[PDB]
């Protein structure tokens, strides 16, 4: 009832896309035609996987976030890390003291630099085309 | 007097295993007449009995004054069974007039 | 959140990790890795 | 299958068909009802009825087998009556 | 009286027939039998040790073990649900709904159904059991066909239950069982419940026919009604069918109207029968169809008016009352001449039946007087000469204000009587009843006054009547017992209708309030403060501000209360003062009022919190100059502890207070407070500051909250990252079109969010991309959305409901912004994929794109070449000119 | 419908005892100057003497009126009882309602105008 | 609503009946359940607005105070031009809280 | 209630290891449900490392069979005498050896 | 007669009243004939596609409307 | 421009009481037009005329004199054409003219008449009636014009006149493109137009209320 990958490779004018699971469909010809259509993207590779597509990323420890330059040129990062380093040293007596007797003027940087950083100094990020589908690793293939 | 309580029944839990036949007949005929008893075969129901009477006041005399009574050394408890199901409805009965009344 | 690395297992809080020292003993299954590291005992 | 040759209730009478169906439902379920006679009545009120819906509603009451021969007897009498210009089936034209 | 055949047909199997003295105590043989079964799951009550008797022995499954124990582990499930802790309840409920296809219909229903037959139930236990029933109805479709009758004889008294929620649940579960089991099974099941002698099961079975007819439509089982209404062996079947018609007509409103005529052509075969009950319920069915129609189908009831006219001429009793209900419901449907002729020659019957002693006929004629006097026919002097004097003589009593269906109908008729006749003609006849020693009768008169004066007005009341009504409503306010607020809204409606004309009354009323405001502190103090909050509006429109300045410094320090129910009304009165009066011209100024509000903010009562933070928000957007600039910074920490209050009004007002605080004193100091509110471990405190981050983002200008919101993602915690992602979601949701400049800045954050291992980051980022796509629609920012959808699209495969509805919202939001073409290209080579789990999800995504924009896909379809037989080429778009 | 008015008059007294209504406005100041009470649902085996014996607990009925039919009947089910004092009618409508005598339950209501041969609801 | 997935909408044809919202659910959207950017009035059928069901809130079924609205996010997705979004059923929410 | 799951038991082990022995409020300040007294009860009942919660022997059983006959009650009195010291394992041994002597 | 064919409508999970959507086990000819009917309705709905299809032939507008209307029944062929 | 939602075809009662908007498939919506005392137009809820698996070819309004308004439309069922792969079931699925009567007293739309056609028609023409003439619809079809009106009037058929020996007919048919109804307050006529531009003067002349015969003639090019 199901002709195998041999005839499904020989009859189709574009045989460079057919897989071993394409035999078990209910209409393989229009399947491999839409697999050979112009601007479609494939199904991601984890429909047959059993790892829920990201639970294999157990032991890899990544850095938290790389800030862009137009935010780092505003000075909010150093002030935020300084106030966090000041806050981690405080006890509950101080954290209840400046809760009800607060000090202000902590960051108080300016209004114009953030305006010029998000409006004038806007940096275009590195985007990608529609065909760049996200598989599991995708950052250890920076060799290209 | 008391409508909302089903009668002609009495449920017995924590019955001794040494009951051959006689002690349930003795206890349940001490209080009055009896229809019959029901003794289980499952090792849970071995020790759990049903008993059906002929009179309501005998069932009240059993239930109101047998709760917390001591027997051979496995003390029993009484309840009222709730008749709710069956397995086969009966049909093709005549039950005519037959010149009786 | 916490992670056992040879286990490759998650733990939501502290006591979830520090009760994972008795079950699924891969710590004795590193004897195969030690035998690969050194062919003798 | 055989319940699909389309009919028209304007070409058939109704009052000669009712006591026969009363006698048949007396034979099937033993005793006499009046709600199923009016079921057949109200479903044959319409000019284009549904034989499959009749079969479902009569399979619901009966066992499932009796509705089969009931439809297989009630159908060709309606066909033999609607082929005639009078509206009487062959079981009542002869008798 | 029992025989042995019925005796062993009743009981199940598994059984067979067959002064004083003192010595000592002795060592027993360890009499420690298992009275309660082997565990802690619930406690077991002594009435539940019959049905749940079988868990009392340990199974230890061997040599007594067929498959059957798997089909009766549900006994333990019903035990753990019925009396267990709600985590155990929901665990057993999810387990039984996951294996309901495995347990079957036999053991499951014959263990569930006799449990609710016991007379020692609880309403919560019945709710949990019907929860088990309708959560196993989703899995047991087309498998409950023989078991319909045993379900219904257990269910049916839920339809006649006293509470409304159980009736709604009963209607829902019978509708679900009707959609599951079909139509012929219900008709073949509930047919012998018609000829039964019990009227309870007959009435409730007719209601069951009505609710399954509302579930499956009228003409599917309209021949059943036409069959059961015209049989002549007993009147109970015709009574049942007309009762079915009646509950269909009162159950579903106007969808019975297209099938009205084919339903009403039944009903004229009645009304001439030899039974009074059949004629009465036929008149009730005509009345129900006339109430349902409203006002359509007057030429379809034309075969009904003549026996109704004959019955109101020759018959008297309850049949006269049902005929009068039917005619009074039919006459609003009718044209002016015929309805006027039926109105003018029926009022003699109404005047004759005002002497009726029964309460139900009083209710019927009380409904008849409403609808029979509203169109054109009756005039003023006709009514005020002979209709209303017996109406005030015989119906305005104390017994009719007690029954609520008679309490509401009197005022609901008196409203239309005041619409037809006038205002002071009714009021001046019931204005002296405000000084009665009965609370409910004065409440009825007060509801009459509030509805007449809110519908008609107060121009018809002269100087010879207003002091009587004012003194009556003051005397009713002084001597009320319950905590109702209908008299409060009545006084407010009266003073709003008066306006300027209440000017020689405000010193007396305000002196009564100022003396009333102590009153033993036996909880009669919130009424005076609520009365001030109602009378705040009418004193400004009467040119009175000196007494406003008098009572402002009174309510400034009557807020030192210990009762929260009084303090909430004090804060509401001060709120109404701040609303109706300009804020900079009040004698309790904002300089010393908000610091008195700050210890009131530390009260955890919900009404006090609501009124307090609403007044704080009014100060924060209209009085932010009366501080030393340190107070708005020290209350925003206390506004964090103002959260986790369960009303949703406090939690939606407090974020606006945060926004106006940051508008006042700058979005750089309250920002660190709102970001420190993101490590709580508790919900309703991290999302309620997420909304506050959105409000500080949207009230004052952007680019003041966004760099630190980007910075907090570097903190290695789950809750702060989920908070900044959900704050971006509410940010783009609130700004909309202003996100055209910030998409390229948060795209490197959203790629790390969708790259992150946890699914919560990805569903929040899908919400961000959804609200962003709904924000930048039509602006030329399709490149970053096409970048982010390349990471959204592998997250379709998740099976959790929240993340799949989040990514489905993201897909239907990105459907329009980048175009349906890219969505269709993403759908392609995934439609006929052999794995069904990806297949059905990609087909339903294609269904959502198909229903969202069908014609836009017309230019977006690819080419499908021809097979041997059919023509698959769209030849029309192929050729050129 | 024939005996739900028993439940209605019972819910009236339950609402009076729930809301805490004093005796000056508890439904009996509206039916003053009248010792007549109406009965409903009486069985057909009741004579006038048995009705006197069952309702003379709170005072003897001064004026009895059974609905005896003209020629072919014996009774219908209604009755009028006129006591001495109106508080006896108060106690009779508050206490003799809801009881049953040989099957069918009975109901007590007020009349307050005049005796009628047939106006009420069977 | 989107908060409780067991709620189903009415989805019949919309007439000229303007929907209402109670004082507890004022400002809430029907589909997305948001507070900002109102664009389109809510039209419901005649069966869900009839008799005692007039002046009634859409979600909770309480007495209506303000008019009901659609958001602009529901407008440009055209979730306002579908069937009438009157919530009919009430299950596992505001029902068992009455018994507790 | 006091279910005393292992995730709190190992945290209590670490808290006894860090802080001390008669130092209970400071280690019950980090458990969200328990007070000092119940932690004392379990630590002198189950979490002390000198507790021989397993390995039932012959000599201690024959010691306690004519020690539970000297006093029928007072299992906590004889709990330092045996050395089992859990004061509930002695009760389990007593009822188990009386079930084995009856059967 | 019929045997075990009584499948009525069922649990209204989404109320898929819109024709042309399709389900998981949708065959090829079903979605292709819905595609061709959608294309024909796009042709007759737009005035401009009707103009573009009426330039090439010398037929009138109503002729092209009735031809593309009668080709809505079986545009592809028999199943 | 969907298949499901209405907008494609439109019909209205000539007295101005109701208006039907119709799609190609499955739904036709009816609005009731009234006027209130500010001389202002009022529109009620849309009535439903749902009929699944049914095409709509052209909808038109029937002129009735203070009667329940009727809407005539050509419908075609195709479920037997798609469920049967034999092909011949899609050849005997001929058109059905269907009348929808709006009961303003009962506030619904019901299928009153549904009569088949042995030919295939494209659009319809309103005929004015009431006190004016034989109220009905005219059906244009390939080489034919058809009168139908229900009850007792039979199907009056007239073949469409062709030119003498014009060189455009191997096997082709001939339809209309226009109706152009006109009422000159004495009689009423129709300046119909075919696809070549030949105007046809269609004029109804009836002795009784029943139609006798129809006739037409060449008017202009
Ligand atoms: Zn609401
Ligand atoms: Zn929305
Ligand atoms: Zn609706």
């Amino acid at each position: 009832n199901r002709f195998t990958v041999a005839e499904l490779k020989q009859l189709v004018a574009r045989p460079d896309v057919v897989e071993m699971h394409d035999v078990t469909a209910q209409d393989p010809k229009l399947l491999v035609h839409l697999k050979a259509t112009r601007n479609s993207v494939p199904v991601p590779r984890h429909w047959c996987f059993k790892r829920k597509y990201l639970q294999g990323k157990r032991g890899i420890e990544k850095p938290p976030f790389e800030l862009p330059d137009f935010i780092k040129r505003t000075g909010i990062q150093e002030m935020r890390e300084a106030l966090q380093e000041k806050e981690e040293q405080k006890t509950m007596k101080s954290k209840m003291r400046e809760k009800v007797r607060p000090k202000m003027g902590k960051i108080d940087i300016d209004y114009q630099k953030l305006h010029d950083a998000f409006f004038k100094w806007q940096t275009k990020p590195k985007l990608t085309i529609h065909g760049d589908l996200y598989y599991e690793g995708k950052e250890f293939e920076t060799r290209l | 007097r008391l409508p909302p309580e089903v009668n002609r029944i009495l449920y017995i839990r924590n019955l001794p295993y040494k009951i051959t036949a006689e002690e349930m007949y003795d206890i349940f005929g001490k209080y009055g007449p009896i229809r019959q008893i029901r003794v289980g075969n499952t090792p849970e129901t071995r020790g759990t009995a049903y008993v059906v009477y002929e009179d309501i006041f005998d069932a009240k005399n059993a239930c109101d004054h047998l709760s917390g009574f001591n027997v051979c050394n496995r003390y029993l408890v009484v309840l009222y069974y709730n008749a709710n199901r069956a397995f086969q409805k009966m049909d093709t009965k005549k039950k005519e007039e037959q010149l009786k009344l | 959140s916490y992670e056992c690395k040879l286990c490759l297992t998650l733990h939501n809080n502290e006591g979830s990790y520090l009760a994972h020292t008795q079950g699924k003993k891969h710590q004795t299954n590193l004897a195969r890795r030690a035998a690969k590291e050194a062919k003798e005992a | 299958e055989c319940l699909e040759k389309k009919v028209d209730m304007s070409k058939v009478n109704l009052e000669v068909i009712k006591p026969w169906i009363t006698k048949r439902v007396t034979e099937i379920l033993g005793f006499e009802d009046d709600v199923v006679i009016e079921f057949i009545f109200n479903q044959l009120e319409v000019k284009n009825p549904d034989s499959k819906m009749m079969q479902i509603n009569l399979t619901g009451f009966l066992n499932g087998k009796n509705a089969r021969e009931f439809m297989g007897e009630l159908w060709p009498l309606l066909l033999s009556a609607q082929e005639n210009i009078a509206g009487i089936p062959s079981a009542f034209l002869e008798l | 009286p029992l025989s042995d055949e019925e005796l062993d047909a009743m009981f199940p199997e598994g059984y067979k027939v067959l002064t004083g003295f003192h010595m000592q105590t002795e060592d027993r043989t360890m009499k420690s039998v298992n009275d309660q079964p082997s565990g802690n799951l619930p406690f077991l009550k002594p009435d539940d040790i019959q049905y749940f008797d079988k868990l009392l022995v340990d199974v230890d499954e061997s040599t007594l073990s067929p498959e059957e124990q798997k089909e009766r582990k549900i006994m333990k499930l019903l035990l753990k649900i019925k009396n267990g802790t709600p985590p155990m309840r929901k665990a057993a409920l999810r387990q039984i709904t996951d294996k309901a296809r495995e347990f079957g219909a036999g053991p499951l229903f014959n263990q569930i159904l006799p449990l609710l037959m016991s007379p020692t139930l609880e309403d919560q236990e019945r709710h949990l059991l019907v929860k088990v029933i309708d959560r196993i109805l989703y899995k047991l479709d087309d498998l409950v066909r023989p078991y319909v009758h045993k379900i219904l004889v257990v269910i049916e008294p839920l339809l006649i239950d006293e509470d409304y929620y159980a009736r709604v649940e009963g209607r829902e579960i019978i509708s679900n069982l009707a959609k599951a089991a079909g139509l012929a099974t219900m008709i073949s099941t509930m047919r012998p419940d018609i000829d039964n002698m019990d009227e309870y099961v007959r009435n409730t079975t007719a209601r069951a026919f009505a609710v399954v007819a509302s579930a499956l439509g009228i003409p599917s089982l309209l021949p059943f009604l036409k069959a059961v209404c015209k049989s002549k062996k007993s009147w109970q079947a015709r009574h049942t069918g007309i009762k079915i018609v009646q509950q269909i007509a009162i159950l579903m409103g106007c969808a019975i109207l297209p099938h009205l005529r084919s339903l009403v052509e039944i009903i004229e075969h009645g009304l001439v029968d030899e039974q009074q009950k059949v004629r009465t319920i036929s008149a009730l069915a005509i009345a129900a169809l006339a109430e349902a129609a409203t006002p359509y189908g007057i030429e379809s009831f034309d075969s009904v008016l003549k026996p109704l006219w004959k019955g109101i001429r020759q018959h008297r009793g309850k049949g006269l009352a049902a005929f009068l209900k039917a005619i009074g419901y039919l006459i609003p449907l009718m044209d002016a001449e015929y309805a006027n002729y039926y109105t003018r020659e029926v009022m003699l019957i109404l005047i004759r039946e005002f002497q009726s002693p029964d309460e139900e006929m009083k209710k019927i004629v009380l409904k008849v007087v409403k609808q029979c006097c509203g169109t054109d026919g009756v005039e003023a002097n006709y009514i005020k000469t002979e209709i209303l004097p017996p109406f005030f003589k015989h119906f305005w009593q104390h017994r009719m204000a007690l029954d609520r269906r008679n309490y509401r109908q009197l005022v609901d008729t008196t409203v239309e009587l005041a619409n037809k006749v006038g205002a002071a003609e009714i009021i001046s006849r019931i204005v002296d009843d405000l000084k009665d020693e009965a609370e409910q009768y004065r409440k009825m008169v007060m509801e009459t006054i509030e509805k007449i004066m809110g519908n008609l007005g107060a121009a018809d009341i002269d100087h010879k009547l207003e002091e009587q009504l004012i003194d009556g409503i003051l005397y009713a306010f002084q001597e009320q017992t319950t905590e109702d607020s209908v008299m409060l809204n009545g006084f407010g409606t009266v003073v709003n209708a008066l306006g300027k004309r209440v000017k020689p009354y405000l010193p007396q009323i305000c002196g009564t309030v100022l003396w009333r405001l102590n009153n033993k502190s036996a909880k009669v103090r919130q009424q005076a403060a609520d009365l001030i909050s109602r009378t705040a509006v009418v004193m400004k429109t009467c040119q009175e501000e000196k007494l406003m300045g008098h009572l402002g410094v009174v309510l400034y320090e009557y807020l030192g209360e210990e009762y929260p129910e009084v303090l909430g009304s004090i804060l509401g009165a001060l709120k109404a003062i701040v609303n109706v009066i300009g804020m900079h011209k009040m004698t309790p100024p904002i300089k010393d009022l908000l610091p008195r509000l700050t210890p009131i903010l530390k009260n955890r009562h919900e009404k006090v919190q609501e009124n307090c933070i609403d007044l704080v928000g009014r100060i924060a957007d209209r009085g932010a100059e009366y501080v030393s600039a340190r107070e708005w910074m020290r209350i925003c920490f206390e506004l964090l502890e103002l959260l986790k209050a369960h009303k949703k009004a406090i939690r939606r007002a407090t974020v606006n207070t945060f926004g106006y605080i940051a508008k006042a004193i700058g979005p750089h100091d309250v920002l660190a407070t709102l970001l420190n509110n993101l490590k709580v471990q508790e919900r309703q405190n991290r999302v309620c500051t997420t909304v506050a981050i959105a409000i500080v983002a949207e009230t004052c200008s952007p680019f003041t909250v966004l760099p630190a919101l980007m910075n907090e993602y570097r903190v290695p915690e789950l809750n702060v990252q989920n908070g900044v992602l959900k704050s971006l979601s509410f940010l783009f949701e609130y700004i909309g079109e202003m996100g055209k400049d910030y998409i390229y800045a948060v795209t490197p954050l959203l790629e790390d969010a969708l790259m992150d291992r946890d699914l919560v980051h990805r569903q929040t980022a899908s919400a961000v991309v959804q609200h962003m796509s709904l924000g930048v629609y039509g602006f030329g920012c399709e490149d970053s959305l096409n970048h982010l959808l390349n990471y959204v699209w592998p997250n379709v495969f998740e099976t959790s409901p929240h993340v799949i509805q989040a990514v489905m919202g993201a897909l239907e939001g990105l459907r329009v912004a980048i175009g349906p073409c890219r969505m269709l290209q993403y759908c392609l080579q995934g439609l006929f994929h052999p794995a069904r789990k990806v297949r059905d999800v990609y087909w339903k995504i294609y269904n959502s794109i198909y229903i969202g924009s069908q014609d836009a896909l017309i230019a977006h379809y690819p080419r499908i070449y021809n097979d041997d037989k059919n023509t698959y080429i769209r030849y029309e778009l192929d050729y050129i000119l | 419908n024939p005996l739900t008015k028993v439940k209605l008059i019972n819910e009236l007294n339950e609402r009076e005892v729930q809301l805490g209504v004093a005796d000056k406005v508890s439904w009996h100041s509206e039916y003053k100057d009248s010792a007549w009470i109406f009965l409903g649902g009486l069985p057909y085996e009741l004579t006038e003497g048995d009705i006197i014996c069952v309702f003379s607990q709170y005072g003897e009925i001064v004026n009895i009126n059974l609905v005896r039919d003209k020629k072919t009947g014996k009774s219908k089910g209604f009755c009028f009882l006129c006591y001495e004092d109106q508080r006896s009618t108060i106690l009779a409508v508050d206490n003799f309602n809801g009881i049953k005598i040989k099957g069918r339950t009975i109901r007590v209501d007020h009349v307050s105008n005049y005796r009628a041969p047939k106006d009420s609801e069977e | 609503a989107k908060h409780h997935p067991d709620l189903i909408f009415c989805r019949k044809q919309a007439g000229v009946a303007i929907g209402r919202l109670c004082e507890k659910c004022d400002g809430k959207c029907v589909i997305c359940d948001s507070y900002v950017r109102p664009c389109t009035l809510v039209r419901i059928c005649d069966e869900c607005n009839y008799g005692s069901y007039q002046g009634r809130c859409v979600i909770c079924g309480g007495p209506g105070v303000s008019d009901a609205y659609y958001c602009k996010e529901c407008t440009i997705q055209e979730k306002d031009r579908d069937g009438c979004p009157k919530i009919v059923n009430l299950g596992s929410s505001k029902t068992d809280l009455f018994y507790e | 209630g006091g279910v005393w799951r292992n995730t709190e038991d190992e945290i209590l082990k670490a808290a006894v290891m860090k802080y001390g022995k008669n130092q209970w409020s400071r280690i019950a300040s980090l458990l969200h449900r328990k007070s000092a007294k119940q932690c004392k009860a379990r630590w002198y009942e189950w979490l002390d490392p000198s507790i021989k919660k397993t390995e039932w022997s012959r000599e201690e059983e024959e010691k306690l069979l004519h020690l539970a006959k000297l006093m029928p009650t007072q299992w906590r009195t004889i709990a330092p005498i045996i050395g089992r010291t859990a004061a509930q394992c002695l009760e389990h041994y007593e009822f188990l050896l009386d079930k084995a002597a009856q059967r | 007669m019929t045997d075990r064919y009584t499948i009525h409508s069922q649990l209204e999970h989404l109320q898929s009243k819109y024709i042309g959507t399709g389900h998981a086990d949708t065959t090829k000819w079903e979605w292709l004939v819905n595609q061709h009917r959608d294309s024909y309705c796009s042709y007759m709905g737009h005035f401009d596609l009707l103009n573009y299809f009426a330039i090439a032939e010398n037929e009138s507008k109503a002729r092209v409307r009735f031809n593309l209307m009668e080709k809505m029944l079986q545009p592809c062929g028999p199943p | 421009c969907r298949r499901i939602v209405p907008g494609q075809f439109l019909a209205v009662d000539p007295k101005g009481r109701a208006v039907m908007i119709s799609a190609i498939e499955k739904q036709k919506l009816v609005y009731i037009l009234n006027r209130d005392a500010a001389a202002r137009l009022t529109i009620s809820s849309p009535l439903e005329a749902h009929k699944a698996n049914t095409l709509v070819y052209h909808v038109v309004g029937v002129d009735v004199g203070f009667e329940n308004p009727m809407f005539a439309c050509l419908e075609m069922d195709y479920e037997e054409a798609d469920n049967d792969p034999t092909g011949e079931a899609a050849a005997n699925t001929q058109q059905t003219l269907t009348f929808y009567e709006l009961d303003l007293g009962l506030n619904h739309v019901v299928r009153k008449y549904s009569e088949p056609l042995e030919e295939h028609g494209n659009f319809l023409i309103t005929v004015p009636g009431g006190s004016d003439g034989p109220s009905g619809v005219l059906i244009c079809s390939e080489n034919y014009i058809t009168y139908k009106n229900f009850g007792d009037q039979p199907d009056i058929r007239c073949p469409i006149p062709r030119r003498r020996n014009d060189l455009d007919d191997p096997e082709r048919g001939m339809i209309f493109v226009c109706s152009a109804t006109h009422k000159t307050k004495s009689m009423f006529f129709f300046l119909a137009q075919t696809e070549q531009g030949d105007i046809f003067k269609i004029t109804l002349e009836t002795d009784e209320d029943m139609v006798t015969e129809i006739r037409l003639k060449y008017f202009d090019t």
